[PDB]
RNA sequence: AGUGGUGGCCACUAUUAUUGGGCCUAAAGCGGCCGUAGCCGGGCCCGUAAGUCCCUGGCGAAAUCCCACGGCUCAACCGUGGGGCUCGCUGGGGAUACUGCGGGCCUUGGGACCGGGAGAGGCCGGGGGUACCCCCGGGGUAGGGGUGAAAUCCUAUAAUCCCGGGGGGACCGCCAGUGGCGAAGGCGCCCGGCUGGAACGGGUCCGACGGUGAGCGCGGAAGGCCAGGGGAGCGAACCGGAUUAGAUACCCGGGUAGUCCUGGCUGUAAAGGAUGCGGGCUAGGUGUCGGGCGAGCUUCGAGCUCGCCCGGUGCCGUAGGGAAGCCGUUAAGCCCGCCGCCUGGGGAGUACGGCCGCAAGGCUGAAACUUAAAGGAAUUGGCGGGGGAGCACUACAAGGGGUGGAGCGUGCGGU
RNA sequence: GUGGGGUAACGGCCCACCAAGCCGAAGAUCGGUACGGGCCGUGAGAGCGGGAGCCCGGAGAUGGACACUGAGACACGGGUCCA
């Protein structure tokens, strides 16, 4: 059965990736998915997106520019504290900076640079490079 | 159906991304309230009364119309049904799946040695249970209220 | 499938199938059940005291063919008798009937037989309190 | 694999041959469409879409 | 009786079946002893 | 031999709980198991040749004992619960090869009848009750307790003590039968130890374990217990209705001052149904006197 | 001014794997299905703020730890100052994205219904089939059988063999499949009745009603057992005839249980696709089975040919994965849930115990001690009472020559 | 639970009555083993291992049992008994 959309969307843009098709599309649209996915827009690893109903969850669909290493779900909603995020990225990211992670706080979600900054933390969701 | 056959057939049917009610039916909300009471007084189940509507009628979905007795719901047979006090207690799919089991048993007390029956058995059995579950959780459905082959056959 | 459980509230069972599988190896139950300690015959002792009654050699297993000298002891600890290879060039001339001698782990794989010469586990180290090395060498003398 | 599906059935305003009268049908019936007035039947349920009898004006959506 | 597949190799061994015979044979003889 | 019950040893075990109130999955699986047992058997009046059983008697069979939930119930339990009614003297059990024939007796069909409407632990504890009341081989058991017999060599001697009374002729051949049984187990109890098997010592202590009594197993032994408080009550009980022999065996010093020095434990039933029990077993007590000369004696 | 041996602990070891182990062939998926607790769960609106995060009070002693400076010559040690901890807490405020919680709204997952159609899907009644065996009669002598040869074995009241007629148990060939159906084991003569399921066309009706499954339950090849029937052929044991240094075998002639029927038990296997199950992604082509659509043909029955959609089942194979063998949209690739299993090889599926079974046995299961391998894939050669070839007069097919038989010369061995 | 006794004191702590509760497969009960913590060894770290030495707390005086005096003990250099 279907657990979690995330998870499956970012596996499959990835996998688009690596055969470096074109145009994408995630069914089972949310709110979460597309903010989230506008989140890593703002840094310009992903063109346009768009969001088109279909009368059941509606479909969003993107435009790849190839530029994605990888996009994975970070699946147990791991919550973290402002100080430890250098303990995390080491372990999803391959180098200092290298791409973002996602991290739902108090306010919602967007990059961890700027979650840095602000100096608030929450649960962490997804990692892309 | 993939609960006990694991088969992935796909006989699922289509029906596009309209909101408002066609422009091209003649019919009223009421004038079905009307048809729906006349079709379903003669006992007939809600989704044959839906399917004799979509193929001699021509009317797409119920759905598709809004309430006018709420703004915030669509209007469903059912809910029309209830609207009269016609709506049966015991929910139609699960009573289906009474009257089966019991027809079913009365063969069986007939065939003693036929298993894949008894399998076929367990698997409406379990049916069965899993909607009972649900309805007892959703309260359509007393607490109390058991599934039990003597009163199914009451039933 | 992917290795589960993972969830967030579900911890009980992955320390579960963790401690469960941990049963699998052999060096973790061997240290809990102590099992080396109620098998030991010295009891953990690095070294161990007893007294010689007799002297045997064996034949080293093949393809090394020679008459490798040991003796048997019974320690006075407890009782028991064990068997102790000689290191030495004519080592075995030193050694005696009825001797006090010292006796410790040859140091095989898993304390176990050493090399060439199966079943031993034990040299020999001082005999009446007297080192046995420097008898090889000669610079001291038996009492 | 089109991204959205489609209706491929339609619905049909259909005249009855014998008492003239109009109806909208399903070109994929499941039972037998009757007329109102003459009772005749207008379509059978087939294996796919069921064979209409009487005669058609138009097609709607 | 469970049984292991690598076992069922006859490469410097006797075959497998009899094996399992004759320790059945032990398991009934012992018993018996046992009564 | 006699009984061959395997591989249920601690099964009877659990009509201790009987005793207290705390209801269990087994305990509900014996109550259901007895009662469709006693619906199963008729009671027809008649009934000594061999060939009456088997036209008046009713066959069992055993797949068709199932418990409410379409499952399965081990042979040997239907075995171990069947011995222990016809112990108490509620079933007319037959062994005949391969099949068991069965009916209802003359107390049954007279505690059902009267105690028609009771809860199923109380129907359960007014059987046992009955059956202990008569002169069954239980009476003979709860009267050896009562005498401070707490190991199968205690009731043996009391066993050879009644035969050698000669005057056993209501129950000679169930007592031999229990001495049997005795036989080809005292030895897996006390000499080898391995028990794995039962008796009829031991489906009497438990069923007594029901009422009063609280056994402990050691290399297999049956060691027996009693209490003083609801003993007392049901001494009482009995005492209430002198329908039974004392069978030469009288209660012993230790024992006797150990009931009068006790306080007083209420009486386990509603007093009404007490004396309903009462009256019931006083007024037709020649009826099921004779029923149970048939039944254990000989002439 | 320490170096060496032994013994105990961490690393090495991602040989304990949450980060992060594998389970087709190396040990490692239950024979299959069902399902409880547990774990993990569709989309949208409204409200809370338990979890979650930030600020703030109290509190987590000292000793030990990190850093600067100072005193002891320097250091180690000590002091001054600053920071930290097993961190298991707790007061108040703020935030609502997620999770949890209550109310509402909606179909995609899932369920129900209906229309034709397919299929060795199941049970039950009836009818037949060819084949074999027995029995009766009729015909005809002189053998039949069987092996590599033979022999045992049947027959001259007549066999084998041919014709006529009667009875019996088992089974349902070719059509047949690389086909189908079943969850699995399994399922094939014809007809009638009862019954389970799926796929396809229709979302018509329900609204998350779900996946997984510890404990639980069910059915589940052959064989074995229990009680009663049956027993044509075949055939465990057993009895005879042969071969053989040796026959307890392979071959042959017989032959009991069994193999079948009625009721019950036993829970097994190379029950192996050696691959636990659900969802999403990731190039293609090729045929058949089912269903629907589009056609074209049609002596007009989807009857015949093509394309497409789904469903099942193979082959080839792009990318890709792997030690390779090889796998590769029916994934042994990348993610996502849950359960089972494994931690060098023997000892061991053993001992002891528990539970199940009438019994044989079933399910659980050590340790002592011993060992460097055990094992998996795969290259070259070698070898085959394996195969396919082509050569040979130091081979053989065909001819011809001469020894072993007498004696001499002559080398070797035995004395 | 009731009502009481006893205690520096609350409390089945103890006693008389009333009632049958209470815990358990997120594993009681039973057995194995062991003073708990600050800490310490190792590891890049996740982690694993140990709790001797200093400090805090607990417990003990051959095994058991019992008192007197004392604000404070059932008291290592005070007392009584058994082994």
């Amino acid at each position: 059965t279907l657990l979690d959309p995330l998870a499956n969307a970012l596996s499959h843009i990835t996998n688009s990736e690596r055969v470096g098709k074109r145009e994408v599309y995630i069914k089972p649209a949310s709110k979460l998915i597309g903010e989230v996915l506008r989140v890593m827009q703002k840094y310009g690893y992903i063109g346009e997106f768009e969001f088109i109903d279909d009368g059941r969850a509606g479909v969003y669909r993107v435009q790849l520019l190839g530029r994605i290493n990888k996009a994975g779900a970070i699946k147990p909603r791991f919550p973290v504290k402002v100080s430890e995020f250098e303990k995390w990225e080491k372990r999803f990211l391959p180098a200092f900076e290298f791409g973002i992670l996602i991290v739902s706080t108090s306010q919602g979600v967007m990059s961890h640079k700027e979650a840095i900054e602000k100096g608030i933390g929450g649960r962490l969701i997804a990692y892309v490079y | 159906a993939r609960m006990h056959a694991r088969k992935r057939g796909k006989s699922g049917s289509k029906r596009p991304p309209r909101t408002a009610p066609p422009i091209w039916v003649e019919y009223t909300v009421e004038e079905i309230e009307n048809l729906v009471v006349k079709l379903r007084k003669e006992g007939y189940s809600t989704a044959m009364i839906g399917t004799i509507l979509r193929d001699q009628y021509g009317i797409p979905s119920v759905k598709l119309f809004k309430d006018p007795d709420n703004p915030n719901r669509n209007l469903t047979i059912t809910r029309i049904l209830e609207k009269h006090g016609l709506a049966p207690e015991i929910p139609e799919d699960l009573m289906f799946l009474i009257r089966r089991a019991v027809n079913l048993r009365k063969h069986l007390e007939q065939h003693p040695k036929d298993l894949h029956s008894m399998r076929g058995l367990q698997l409406i059995e379990s049916k069965i249970r899993r909607l009972v579950k649900y309805y007892k959780r959703k309260g359509k459905l007393p607490k109390n209220w058991r599934y039990d082959p003597e009163t199914a056959k009451l039933l | 499938g992917k290795k589960a459980p993972n969830g967030e509230f579900a911890g009980r069972k992955l320390k579960l199938k963790r401690k469960k599988f941990r049963w699998s190896d052999i060096r973790y139950k061997r240290r809990v059940l102590r099992l080396k300690e109620k098998s030991d015959p010295l009891e953990g002792a690095p070294q161990a005291r007893g007294i010689v009654l007799e002297k045997i050699a064996v034949e080293a297993k093949q393809p090394n063919s020679g008459m490798r000298k040991a003796v048997r002891v019974q320690l006075i600890k407890n009782g028991k008798v064990v068997t102790a290879f000689c290191p030495g060039d004519g080592a075995i001339k030193f050694i005696d009937e009825h001797d006090e001698v010292i006796i410790e782990g040859i140091g095989g794989p898993k304390g176990g037989s050493m090399g060439d010469i199966p079943g031993i586990r034990y040299k020999v180290v001082k005999v009446n309190r007297v080192s046995l090395k420097e008898l090889v060498k000669g610079r001291k003398e038996k009492p | 694999k089109p991204i959205i599906p489609m209706p491929r059935s339609r619905f049909l305003r259909v005249k009855c041959i014998d008492c003239g009268n109009e109806q909208i049908v399903f070109s994929h019936p499941a039972t037998k469409v009757r007329c109102l007035i003459c009772g005749a039947t207008l379509v059978e349920p087939t294996g796919g879409k069921g064979i209409v009898k009487a005669k058609i004006l138009e097609v709607l959506e | 009786m469970k049984r292991r597949p690598r076992k069922w190799k006859k490469k410097g061994r006797m075959r497998w079946k009899w094996i399992k015979k004759r320790i059945r044979r032990l398991k009934r003889q012992r018993k018996k002893e046992r009564g | 031999k006699v009984v061959g019950i395997k591989g249920s040893v601690s099964y009877l075990q659990a009509l201790k709980y009987l005793k207290t109130k705390k209801v269990t999955k087994r305990l509900k699986e014996i109550e259901k198991l007895v009662d469709t047992l006693i619906t199963l058997a008729p009671y027809a009046p008649e009934g000594s040749k061999i060939e009456t059983i088997r036209k008046n008697y009713a066959k069992i069979s055993f797949n068709k004992i199932k418990t409410v939930s379409r499952s399965k119930i081990g042979s040997p339990r239907i075995k171990s619960i069947m011995l222990l009614l016809w112990n108490f003297g509620l079933l007319d059990v037959k062994i005949i090869e391969n099949s068991w024939y069965v009916r209802k007796t003359k107390l049954a069909s007279l505690l059902e009848e009267n105690f028609k409407d009771l809860s199923p632990s109380e129907k359960l504890k007014v059987y046992l009750l009955g059956g202990l009341l008569v002169d069954t081989p239980a009476r003979f058991v709860y009267r050896c307790t009562l005498n401070g017999v707490e190991d199968y060599k205690g009731v043996k001697k009391a066993i050879l003590g009644y035969l050698s009374d000669q005057r056993s002729n209501s129950l000679i051949i169930g007592l031999s039968n229990m001495l049997e049984s005795i036989k080809f187990i005292e030895e897996a109890q006390a000499y080898s130890g391995k028990k794995e098997y039962i008796g009829l010592v031991d489906v009497a202590f438990y069923g007594l374990s029901g009422l009063y009594l609280d056994v402990k197993r050691e290399s297999g032994k049956l060691t027996v217990k009693p209490n003083f408080r609801e003993l007392r009550a049901l001494y009482e009980i009995d005492k209430s209705v002198a329908t039974g022999s004392d069978y030469g065996l009288s209660i012993s010093k230790e024992i006797l001052e150990n009931l009068a020095n006790t306080k007083r434990r209420k009486t386990i039933f509603s007093e009404e149904v007490q004396e309903l029990l009462v009256n019931v077993i006083k007024e037709n007590a020649i009826s099921i006197s004779q029923d149970l000369q048939n039944m254990y004696g000989i002439i």
